RNA sequence: UGCGAAAGCAGUUGAAGACAAGUGCUUGUCGUUCGUUAUAAAUGGCCU
C-alpha cells in the first residue's frame, strides 16, 4: 500500500579536503557559458544562467552506474567535454571512477564507464589545458603527501595509463 | 516547506527541489554587520517554535532573545512570540503583532498548537 | 524617406549610431528612451523602443566584440552616476554600472564616453575598454563587459574632448592610443596598452577654445572594424 | 548653435562642397551626426526630434 | 504532508516521502546553420 | 548582497488609553477663536453649497461667518425682536428666521437689504423654521402655538397643512430623507409625533416616547432618527419603531445635536450632541454610538454643528454658548528657448514597447547616531544619545543597540569625569521610568566597575551618585509598594 | 509600406523567399515556416542572407524550383540587369548565372522542369536548360506590345503553349511561334496569372479588386471573383478547391469552391491579424494547400513570422491575436518586482 | 567580499553576503562571474554551504 | 561535561613527544599523539 521513495536534493557536494583551498568549488561553468553544473551529494544539477531556473536534474538512483557506484565517493572534479573523444561531461570521483555522462538530452543508460588504476592513492584532483591532463592523489603526523600523474587515454586499449612525474 | 534556520525562515519548495524565500523573524545582529573575534560570541535570537493556523493565513513564531555575556542583565532570557499575516500572491510575511515575555518573564513558551477550524474559524491558538 | 517618421521622438535626438553590419540606427535623447530603427530608405520602421526611467540619454553606440563577432551591445549614459549596457526580444537584458573602484572623486557623470578596443598584449585577447571624462583632466578606463577600472590617464586643464586611435603592429597586434586634448589646445597622446603612459605631446596651432576632436580615415567609433586584420 | 549649421568638406582637397546643403534643405539645429559603416547613407538629428536621412551616390 | 503522503527528512538534508525526403535534409541543414 | 536594515526604534507594550485614530483626526481642530456675542447663541446652521458659510443666531440678529476667513460678512437685524433659528433652503440661495413675533421672514442669503417673503405665521413666538430637504419650495414652521404649519413659499396667505397634536412647546423638527412625505417633530410631552404630508394630517401617524422634554430631533439615515432630550439620547427606528440604542453619559441636558456623514475621517460617520454642562462629544454610529472624542467649553453649550460633508477646504467645528460666546475650531486643509533645449522629462514612456525601470526609492535621511552606528563609531555613538532635545524613545535605543552589539564596555574606555557626567545624568532620569529602568541599571553597573579608581579622586561623580543613590532607593519603595498592592489585589479575587 | 519587396513560397509550403534592402542593398533569405521541424526540433532564425553587391541591382522576380524534383533545394531570382541567378540556400551563394545577350529587365520567369521561360523589357521570349546551361532560342511575337506576366500552361510533361499578360492577356504556341487565342484582361497591368486548373486560370491586376476566371480551350469569363480591397499575392488549393488572396489593406480573404449571381462571388472566409493593445499587423504572404492555411506577417521591421490554422473550422470572420511588445515592464529574472536581488535575505522590519 | 585594486592598492566592496566567504573566484574568459562558496556559520550543528554566481558587471546574484 | 527549570545539583581541566627562547637547567609553544563525559593585541570596521 505504502512506499518510500526519494524526492527532494540535499547539501551541495564539495571538495572537502583541509590541504587543498581555493579549490574546494568542483561546478563549472559551459564553455558556452550559458547553463552552470553544480554535483550535489546525490545527483547533479544543471541550471540555466539566463534564466535561473533548473534545466537539468541527473539523479544517481535512476541510472544504474550511478547508483552501485555513488550509493563513500564523491565528485573530485568535472571536466567540461569528453576525454576520450557536444553536451558531454567526465566525472571524476575520489577512488578513480571516470565516468562520461550527457546533460540537455536524456541520460544514457550506459555511459562510457572507465576505471583509472591506483595502488593505495586517493584521488585528489584533476585538470588540463590543451589535450594534456595531469592528476594529483593522495598518499600516505596526520599529514597527507601527494603525488603528480601523467594522465593519457589510449584509443587501442581504451584504458587510461598513469605515468609518474613529481612527489 | 518552512525551515526554522537561526534568527530565519527558510522557505523550500520540494516540488521543484529549489529555495524561494529566506526571511529574517528576529531582531538582533542579523545581517546589520559581520560579527568577528568577540562579537562571534554573541549568540541571536532563536526561533524554537514555528506553526501556522490551518486556514494558512496566519503564521505564529516563538523566539528566544540571549541578553548579551558579562552584564548584570546576561541570565534573563527574554520570550517573544509573534503573529505574521500574508496574502498568497505574496512572498513576505508581514509581523502583525508582538507579545514580549508571554505568560510572565523568563517563563518558557514550551509549545504552540493553532487552533481547529470550528473555533474563531481556524484564527487562534494555545501556547503551553 | 526620414529615419523617424515611423515613430516619432519626443526630445531631441542627442546621438545617432549605425550598426557595425546590421542595418540598424540607434537614436536617443532627454525624452529618456532608446529608439532603433531599421533604415531601408524607404519605410523605416521600428524594430524596438527601451524606456530608462530617470535616465536622459546623452550619448550612445553599438558595441560589436572584436574577437567574437556574435557579441552585440549598447552602451547609453547621461547627466547621471551610472552607465547603461544593453546585452542582445520579451524582455531586455540592461545591466547598470555605477561602481568605480575608488575614483568616485574624479568622475560624477558619465555622459561623455566613447568604447574602443583593448589588446591585453601579454596574453594576447582583445576586449573592450569604455573610456569617461573626470573633473580635471581625468580621463576614467573601465573594462567594458566586467565593469573593472583598468587605468586612468590625467591631463592639464579642463578635458574637453577626447578620441581613439589604433596603429597596426604586426600580424594580430594593435595598440590603442588616446588622444586627448584640453581647452588651451594641448593635445596628449596616451598609450593605453602601457598603462595609460604619454607617448606624445603637441599644441594646435592657433587652437583656443576647442571643443571636439576627431580621427578619421581608418578604424574608430563610426567605423569600426569587424577582424584583428581590419584594423 | 543655429539652424542648418552642416557643412561637407571633401579631402585631402579641403575644399567644402558647394551644391549641398543649400538654403532650403532641412536641417534645423544639427545636433546628431552618424555615417552609416557602408552604403554612404547620411543621418542628421535636430532639435526638433526629426532625422533626416541623405544618400551618397558615390557610395 | 496534507495530501495522503508523509515527508519525512533525513540527516544528508534528503527529503524523502513514504505515501500510497529532400526536406528533412534541407530542415537538418538550415538548422545547422 | 543586502540593503542594510535600519535600525528598529524601540517600542516597549502597549499602555492604556492609547491614542486611536478617530482621536488623531478630531484633535487636528486646533485653531480656536473665541468671540463674544451680546446674548446666548440659540441656533446654528451651515450653508450646504459651497463656500458653507455659517450662520448664527443670537439676540436680535444673524451673523454669516466666512469659512476661510472667519469673520462677519453680512448682518441681518432687521428683526425687531429675537431670531430664533437660521437654516439655508437645499440650494443655499435663501435664509429663514422666526421672531418672538412670530413672524417668519425669508432673506435671499448674501443679500441682507432684500427680503422675499414675510409670513405671519403665528401670534406666538416662532421658535424653529426649516425648509424642506427633499422639496424646496415646502417650508415648515413651529410655534409655541404647539402647531407644526407646513407653508409653501409660492402661496404664503395660508398653510398647505397644519399638523397638531401636541399638549407641550414644539422646539424640534426633522424631515426624514428618502421619505419626503413623512415629517418628525419633538414636543416637550416626551413624545416623538412623526406625520405623514401626503395623508389628511393633523393628527400623528405614531407616536415615539422619549420620557423627557426633547429638545432636538436628527434624522441619522433614512431608516434611523436619533433624537436628544433629558440627559441622554436614543436612536429610533421607524420600520421596528423602537429605541436601538441609548446613551447616558452627559451630565446636563442635551440641547443640540448634528449629524455628518462620508468625510475625509477614519470615522465614516460623526454624531456630536452639546451637552450643556460645557462638552460636547462626538459619538459613532458604526460602533454602536460609543464616545470617541470631546471638547470641554467655559459654560453651557446651547448650539453645535459641523462643517457638512462636501466642505471643499478647511472643515469647522463650531459651539455656542449661554453666555454668548462662540468658539470655533478649524481643521486646515526659465525662457522657451531653454524648456524647447530639453522637452523629454515630462515624457513617462506611454508609447514604447519596453518599460525600464531601476531607480531605488529615496529612503528617509539617517539620524547622527545610527550614521555612527554604521560606521563602527562605538563611543560617539553614545555621545550623540546624549545631546539636547533629543527625544527620549530614540536615546533608549542607542543604548540597547550598543548592548545588544555587546559594546558596552567598549563604548566606556577612553571617558573621565568631563565626559562621563551626561550619561549620568540622562541616567539620572532615566532610572525613574519603567521602560529604561532596566536599560539604565545595566550600564550603571558597568562605569563603576570601569570607574571605581576615578570616582575616588572626582567629588563631582560621588555626588553624582548620591542622588543616584537616593533615586533608586526611592524606585526600591514605589516597587515595594506596588508588590504590596498586588498582593492586596490577589486576596479580593 | 511594406519592407518586404518581394515573397515566395516554396511549392510544398514550408520555406519562404523574401527580398528586403538593407541600407542600399537588397539581401535575400529563406526562413522555415513550420514552427518545429518532423524531428520535433524546434525552427531557428536563419541569419544568413545573400547580398546583392551592387545598390543598382534589384530582384525583379524569384522562382522556387521544386524541393523534391532537384537534388539541390535551389531558388531561382530574376535581376534588372538582364541576367538570371540560381541560388542554392544551403551554400548561401549563386551557383550559376544565365545571361541573356540583352541588358534590359526580366519582367517574369517560369519553370517546368528542365525548361525555364523568361521575359525582357524588349517584349523577347527566352528558353533556358538547368542541366545544360545554355540559351536555347529566342524569339519575338508581333502584337505583343509589353509583357507583365508569363506562365507555361501544365500541359503533359512539356511546354505546348505558353500565358502572357499585358492589359489583356494572351496565348501563345512555341512551335508556331504565334498566338492563339486572346482574353479581354484588366484595364490596369496584370499582376497575377496563375494556372488553378486544365482549361481555368486566373487573373488579377495592379490596383483592382476583382479577379477574372478564364477558360483556356474556350475563352469566356467563367467567373469574377471579388475582393474587399486591392490584391497582391494569390495561391489557390488542391485543383480549384479554394483560393487565397492577400489584400493590400492587409487581410487574407479565402474564396471556398470558387469554380461551382454565380458570375460574381465574393470572398466567404476573411481573416485579419491584430494585436492584444489592439494596433492591426498586415499580411504580406500566404499558402493554402489541403485544409492548413499559413499566415505570414513581419514583426520587429523585418522579422518575419508564421502560423498554421485550419481553415476549414475557423468562423468567416476570424482575427488572430498576438503579443507584441507595447508597455511592457521589463523583470529581470534576478530580480523581485521591487527590484531587490533574488539571493537577498528580507530583512526585519515592526 | 573585498575586491583589492593592487595598482593603488585601493579596494572595492561587496557587503552583507549571507555568510562567510570560504572561498572565491573569477570565472570567465574576461572574468565575468565570480563564483563565491558561503558557509553560514550561524548554524553550528551543520555546514550549510550556498553557492553563489555574481556578475561582475554590477555585482548582483547570478544564480543563487 | 552529565542531569535538569530558566534556577541549579554533581564533576572535570591528566600524560607523553617535539620545537623555540633564555641560561645539561628554566619558561613558552603545538595544521603531534594517548587518555577522561569533559584574555586579546600586524593601526587592522561593511560599496555605488
Ligand atoms: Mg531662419
Amino acid at each position: 500500500q505504502y512506499k518510500l521513495s526519494v524526492v527532494s536534493g540535499g547539501k551541495p557536494a564539495l571538495n572537502n579536503l583541509s590541504s587543498v583551498t581555493g579549490n574546494k568549488n568542483i561546478a563549472r561553468l559551459s564553455q558556452d557559458q550559458r547553463n552552470y553544473i553544480i554535483p550535489f551529494n546525490n545527483q547533479i544539477k544543471v541550471y540555466s544562467v539566463e534564466t535561473r531556473q533548473c534545466v537539468k536534474t541527473l539523479k544517481f538512483a535512476n541510472n544504474s552506474l550511478l547508483s552501485g557506484i555513488f550509493l563513500n565517493e564523491s565528485i573530485v572534479k568535472i571536466l567540461l567535454g569528453d576525454i576520450t573523444v557536444a553536451h558531454l561531461i567526465t566525472v571524476f570521483t575520489n577512488n578513480g571512477h571516470v565516468i562520461v555522462l550527457n546533460y540537455k538530452g536524456k541520460l544514457v543508460e550506459s555511459p562510457k564507464h572507465f576505471k583509472i588504476s591506483l595502488a593505495d592513492e586517493k584521488l585528489a584532483n584533476v585538470f588540463h589545458s590543451e589535450g594534456n591532463y595531469r592528476i594529483l592523489t593522495t598518499f600516505k603526523n596526520s599529514l597527507q603527501s601527494y603525488r603528480l600523474y601523467a594522465l593519457t587515454f589510449d584509443d587501442a586499449k581504451k584504458q587510461f595509463e598513469v605515468a609518474h612525474q613529481a612527489e | 516547506l518552512y525551515f526554522p534556520h537561526i534568527s530565519a525562515v527558510q522557505i523550500f519548495d520540494f516540488y521543484k527541489n529549489e529555495q524561494v524565500n529566506y526571511q529574517y523573524l528576529t531582531s538582533g545582529v542579523n545581517n546589520s554587520m559581520g560579527k568577528v573575534r568577540f562579537e562571534l560570541n554573541l549568540q541571536d535570537p532563536i526561533i524554537t517554535d514555528l506553526k501556522f493556523t490551518k486556514d494558512g493565513q496566519w503564521m505564529i513564531t516563538y523566539e528566544i532573545e540571549y541578553p548579551p555575556n558579562d552584564l548584570l542583565s546576561s541570565k534573563d532570557l527574554t520570550h517573544i512570540l509573534k503573529f505574521w499575516t500574508k496574502n498568497d500572491n505574496e512572498t513576505n510575511w508581514n509581523l502583525k503583532t508582538k507579545v514580549i515575555n508571554p505568560h510572565g518573564i523568563s517563563v518558557p513558551i514550551t509549545k504552540i498548537l493553532p487552533s481547529p477550524r470550528s473555533v474563531n474559524n481556524s484564527q487562534g491558538c494555545l501556547t503551553a | 524617406k526620414d529615419a523617424n517618421a515611423s515613430h516619432p521622438s519626443h526630445s531631441a535626438i542627442q546621438s545617432l549610431s549605425f550598426h557595425p553590419s546590421k542595418p540598424l540606427l540607434l537614436t536617443g535623447g532627454y525624452d529618456k528612451t532608446l529608439r532603433i530603427y531599421h533604415i531601408d530608405g524607404k519605410t523605416n520602421h521600428l524594430v524596438t523602443s527601451l524606456h530608462l526611467v530617470g535616465s536622459p540619454i546623452q550619448t550612445c553606440t553599438f558595441y560589436t566584440s572584436l574577437s567574437n563577432q556574435n557579441q552585440q551591445n549598447i552602451f547609453t549614459a547621461g547627466r547621471r552616476r551610472y552607465m547603461h549596457s544593453w546585452d542582445l526580444s520579451q524582455t531586455a537584458k540592461i545591466e547598470k554600472f555605477s561602481r568605480l573602484y575608488g575614483h568616485e572623486s574624479t568622475q560624477r557623470s558619465f555622459e561623455n564616453f566613447k568604447v574602443a578596443h583593448l589588446q591585453n598584449s601579454q596574453t594576447n585577447s582583445v576586449h573592450g575598454i569604455v573610456l569617461l571624462q573626470g573633473n580635471n583632466g581625468w580621463i576614467n578606463i573601465l573594462h567594458s563587459t566586467s565593469g573593472l577600472w583598468l587605468m586612468g590617464c590625467k591631463i592639464e586643464g579642463v578635458i574637453t574632448d577626447f578620441c581613439i586611435d589604433y596603429q597596426p603592429i604586426s600580424r594580430g597586434k594593435f595598440r590603442t592610443i588616446l588622444i586627448a586634448v584640453n581647452a588651451y589646445g594641448e593635445v596628449w597622446e596616451f598609450d593605453l596598452n602601457k598603462n595609460g603612459h604619454v607617448i606624445r605631446r603637441w599644441k594646435d596651432q592657433g587652437g583656443v577654445g576647442i571643443t571636439k576632436i576627431q580621427v578619421g580615415g581608418g578604424t574608430t567609433t563610426t567605423c569600426p572594424a569587424l577582424q584583428i586584420s581590419k584594423i | 548653435a543655429v539652424k542648418d549649421a552642416l557643412r561637407l568638406v571633401h579631402l585631402p582637397s579641403c575644399s567644402v562642397f558647394s551644391n549641398w546643403p543649400t538654403s532650403g534643405t532641412p536641417l534645423g539645429k544639427v545636433t546628431s551626426v552618424a555615417f552609416s559603416p557602408s552604403g554612404g547613407l547620411l543621418a542628421v538629428g535636430n532639435e526638433q526630434g526629426k532625422v533626416r536621412l541623405w544618400k551618397l551616390n558615390h557610395y | 504532508n496534507y495530501d495522503t503522503d508523509f515527508i519525512f527528512l533525513d540527516i544528508e538534508s534528503t527529503l524523502g516521502v513514504v505515501g500510497t525526403s529532400n526536406s528533412d535534409i534541407f530542415a537538418e541543414q538550415l538548422h545547422k546553420l | 548582497s543586502t540593503a542594510r536594515p535600519r535600525i528598529i526604534t524601540s517600542k516597549a507594550p502597549l499602555l492604556p488609553q492609547q491614542t486611536t485614530p478617530e482621536q488623531r483626526y478630531w484633535r487636528q481642530y486646533t485653531s480656536a477663536q473665541l468671540v463674544k456675542e451680546h446674548n446666548s447663541v440659540t441656533h446654528i446652521s451651515f450653508n450646504p453649497q459651497h463656500p458653507h458659510d455659517f450662520a448664527v443666531t443670537s439676540s436680535t440678529r444673524v451673523q454669516i461667518f466666512s469659512s476661510r476667513t472667519r469673520q462677519v460678512i453680512k448682518t441681518f437685524s432687521r428683526f425687531k425682536d429675537v431670531v430664533y433659528s437660521a437654516s439655508f433652503r437645499s440650494d443655499g440661495k435663501l435664509l429663514c428666521a422666526g421672531d418672538a413675533t412670530g413672524l417668519v421672514s425669508v432673506y435671499d442669503s448674501y443679500n441682507p437689504r432684500t427680503i422675499l417673503l414675510s409670513i405671519n405665521a403665528s401670534t406666538h413666538p416662532t421658535h424653529v423654521t426649516k425648509f424642506h430637504t427633499q422639496d424646496n419650495k415646502i417650508l415648515a414652521t413651529a410655534s409655541d402655538d404647539r402647531v407644526t404649519r407646513l407653508w409653501d413659499i409660492s402661496n404664503a396667505y395660508e398653510p398647505q397643512l397644519e399638523l397638531t397634536g401636541a399638549t407641550d412647546y414644539v422646539r424640534t423638527l426633522s424631515f426624514i430623507p428618502a421619505a419626503p412625505h413623512l415629517v418628525a417633530t419633538g414636543s416637550y410631552d416626551g413624545l416623538i409625533r412623526l406625520y405623514d404630508t401626503r395623508s389628511s394630517g393633523s393628527t400623528p401617524i405614531y407616536s415615539l416616547n422619549h420620557d423627557q422634554p426633547v429638545e432636538n430631533v436628527i434624522a441619522v439615515s433614512p431608516t434611523q432618527i436619533v433624537s436628544c432630550g433629558g440627559n441622554n439620547f436614543k436612536v429610533w427606528d421607524l420600520t421596528s419603531n423602537k429605541k436601538l440604542y441609548e446613551r447616558g453619559n452627559f451630565n446636563k441636558a442635551v440641547t443640540c445635536l448634528d449629524y455628518v456623514e462620508n468625510f475625509d475621517s477614519p470615522m465614516q460617520s460623526a454624531l456630536i450632541a452639546s451637552s450643556l454642562d460645557g462638552h460636547v462629544k462626538v459619538f459613532d454610529p458604526l460602533d454602536n454610538f460609543q464616545v470617541k472624542f470631546g471638547w470641554k467649553f467655559s459654560g453651557p453649550v446651547l448650539s453645535c454643528a459641523v462643517s457638512p460633508s462636501t466642505a471643499q477646504g478647511n472643515r469647522h467645528l463650531v459651539a455656542g454658548l449661554s453666555s454668548g460666546l462662540l468658539a470655533i475650531r478649524t481643521k486646515k486643509k526659465k525662457s522657451n528657448n531653454f524648456q524647447r533645449m530639453m522637452r523629454g522629462s515630462e515624457y513617462q514612456g506611454d508609447q514604447e514597447h519596453i518599460i525600464h525601470n531601476d531607480k531605488v526609492r529615496s529612503q528617509r535621511r539617517m539620524r547622527a547616531f545610527e550614521r555612527n552606528i554604521n560606521q563602527f563609531k562605538w563611543s560617539e555613538a553614545l555621545d550623540n544619545a546624549f545631546v539636547p532635545g533629543m527625544a527620549k524613545e530614540l536615546t533608549l535605543t542607542v543604548l540597547q543597540e550598543l548592548r545588544k552589539r555587546g559594546k558596552v564596555r567598549v563604548a566606556l574606555y577612553g571617558r573621565d569625569e568631563s565626559t562621563l557626567e551626561p550619561l549620568l545624568n540622562w541616567c539620572l532620569k532615566g532610572i525613574e521610568d519603567v521602560r529604561s529602568a532596566s536599560i539604565v541599571a545595566d550600564w550603571v553597573a558597568v562605569v563603576l566597575e570601569l570607574y571605581g579608581n576615578t570616582l575616588e579622586s572626582s567629588p563631582v561623580l560621588q555626588e553624582l551618585m548620591i542622588d543616584l543613590k537616593t533615586k533608586v532607593r526611592h524606585e526600591i519603595h514605589k516597587s515595594k509598594e506596588a508588590q504590596r498592592i498586588e498582593g492586596m489585589l490577589q486576596l479580593l479575587t | 509600406d511594406s519592407p518586404v519587396l518581394q515573397s515566395a513560397y516554396d511549392p510544398s509550403g514550408q520555406y519562404l523567399c523574401y527580398v528586403t534592402v538593407a541600407l542600399d542593398k537588397q539581401r535575400v533569405g529563406v526562413q522555415p515556416t513550420q514552427r518545429a521541424t518532423s524531428s520535433g526540433v524546434d525552427t531557428v532564425w536563419n541569419e544568413n542572407f545573400l547580398y546583392l553587391e551592387d545598390s543598382k541591382l534589384k530582384v525583379t522576380c524569384l522562382k522556387w524550383v521544386n524541393l523534391a524534383s532537384s537534388d539541390t533545394v535551389a531558388i531561382i531570382l530574376g535581376m534588372n540587369n538582364g541576367e538570371i541567378w540560381l541560388y542554392s540556400v544551403l551554400a548561401n551563394e549563386v551557383t550559376y548565372k544565365f545571361t541573356t545577350g540583352n541588358s534590359y529587365e526580366i519582367k517574369d520567369i517560369d519553370l517546368m522542369g528542365n525548361q525555364l521561360w523568361c521575359i525582357d523589357s524588349s517584349d523577347a521570349f527566352y528558353q533556358f536548360d538547368l542541366l545544360q546551361f545554355k540559351l536555347l532560342q529566342h524569339f519575338r511575337i508581333n502584337n505583343c506590345v509589353q509583357l507583365n506576366k508569363l506562365t507555361i500552361v501544365p500541359a503533359g510533361d512539356s511546354v505546348a503553349q505558353l500565358l502572357v499578360a499585358s492589359h489583356s492577356i494572351s496565348l501563345i504556341d512555341i512551335e508556331e511561334k504565334k498566338v492563339v487565342m486572346t482574353f479581354p484582361g484588366h484595364v490596369s497591368p496584370v499582376s497575377t496569372l496563375q494556372v488553378i486548373t486544365n482549361e481555368f486560370f486566373i487573373s488579377g491586376a495592379e490596383g483592382d479588386r476583382f479577379l477574372n476566371v478564364y477558360d483556356i480551350h474556350s475563352g469566356m469569363t467563367k467567373c469574377v471573383l471579388v475582393a474587399e480591397s486591392d490584391i497582391k499575392e494569390l495561391s489557390h488549393s488542391g485543383q480549384a478547391d479554394s483560393i487565397a488572396v492577400t489584400t493590400e489593406d492587409g487581410s487574407l480573404e479565402i474564396f471556398v469552391d470558387p469554380l461551382v449571381g454565380n458570375k460574381s462571388k465574393k470572398s466567404s472566409k476573411k481573416i485579419q491579424i491584430v494585436s492584444k493593445d489592439g494596433r492591426k499587423v498586415p499580411i504580406y504572404n500566404a499558402f493554402i494547400n489541403k485544409d492548413l492555411l499559413n499566415v505570414s506577417w513581419l514583426q520587429n521591421a523585418t522579422m518575419p513570422y508564421f502560423k498554421n490554422l485550419q481553415w476549414r473550422e475557423i468562423p468567416n470572420e476570424y482575427t488572430v491575436e498576438i503579443s507584441l511588445n507595447w508597455n511592457n515592464k521589463n523583470k529581470s529574472a534576478d530580480r523581485d518586482l521591487h527590484g531587490k536581488d533574488l539571493a537577498s535575505a528580507t530583512n526585519y522590519v515592526e | 567580499m573585498s575586491l583589492w585594486q593592487l595598482e593603488t592598492n585601493s579596494q572595492q566592496f561587496l557587503p552583507r553576503l549571507n555568510g562567510i566567504i570560504i572561498d572565491c573566484q573569477v570565472l570567465g574568459p574576461q572574468g565575468n562571474y565570480y563564483s563565491l562558496i558561503l558557509q553560514m556559520t550561524e548554524n553550528n550543528s551543520n555546514s550549510d554551504y550556498q553557492f553563489l554566481l555574481l556578475n561582475a558587471s554590477d555585482l548582483t546574484s547570478k544564480l543563487s
